[PDB]
């Protein structure tokens, strides 16, 4: 999981 | 009655997908691993809804503006709707081209009722997978018309929050959106489809991180509607  | 948009024009419309994965080193923005899964899923999902899909990869801010300008200057008179999908980094009111930011307002203004006459009275859908700030959701256990009318913005996340993307499975929002469109497009009005998208993102996803700051976070998408009619992808 990664943030944009 | 006429409570629903006419969706039986010869064409459903354009589906423009801007897929930004790799950014100029000078921006210092990370590669968006997993976005190709999103782009391929949207392409297939909208192809099956009979949209004319154009996929665009790694556009500068200049290219993004020129593309939107050009598409808005097309004749959409035989087209029922317009769909634009934005996959990138972002912040409040902002989407990133590979070399720097773009006002969301600038892009969407091209399609105003007074500026794209062949889309006037038709639904204009903007679907946005990008951050809207840096907040994290910790969760809790269980006759004229306005020029801004007939727009719909399907945001991946709430105002001010991060939006989550999985490097393997793709973004939470887009994977959920596609699955709901696949299962429900022949059955539900679009607002009701997006409510199910909301529920699925809200219930089925939670972040896993080694960094306490980013671990066990939740997401809720944000439907923003200025539509004046019910939208069904079928007729």
């Amino acid at each position: 999981d990664e943030v944009d | 009655l006429d409570n629903s948009y006419k969706m039986d024009y010869p064409e459903m419309g354009l589906c423009i997908i801007i897929n930004n994965k790799n950014f100029h080193k000078s921006t210092g923005m990370t590669s968006r691993s997993g976005t190709d899964v999103d782009a391929a899923n949207l392409r297939e999902t909208f192809r099956n809804l009979k949209y004319e899909v154009r996929n665009k990869n790694d556009l500068t801010r200049e290219e993004i503006v020129e593309l939107m300008r050009d598409v808005s200057k097309e004749d959409h008179s035989k087209r029922s709707s317009f769909v634009c999908v934005l996959l990138s980094h972002g912040e409040a009111g902002i989407i990133f081209g590979t070399n720097g930011p773009v006002d969301l307002k600038k892009i969407t203004n091209f399609f105003r009722g007074d500026r794209c006459r062949s889309l006037t009275g038709k639904p204009k859908l903007f679907i946005i997978q990008a951050c809207r700030g840096t907040e994290l959701d910790c969760g809790i256990e269980t006759h004229k018309i306005p020029v801004e009318a007939d727009f719909l913005y399907a945001y991946s996340t709430a105002p001010g929050y991060y939006s989550w993307r999985n490097s393997k499975d793709g973004s939470w929002f887009i994977q959920s959106l596609c699955a709901m469109l696949k299962q429900y497009a022949d059955k539900l009005e679009f607002m009701h489809i997006l409510t199910r998208v909301n529920r699925k993102v809200a219930t089925e996803f939670e972040s896993f991180s080694f960094d306490a700051t980013f671990h066990a976070k939740k997401q809720i998408p944000c439907i923003v509607s200025m539509l004046t009619k019910e939208l069904y992808f079928y007729h």
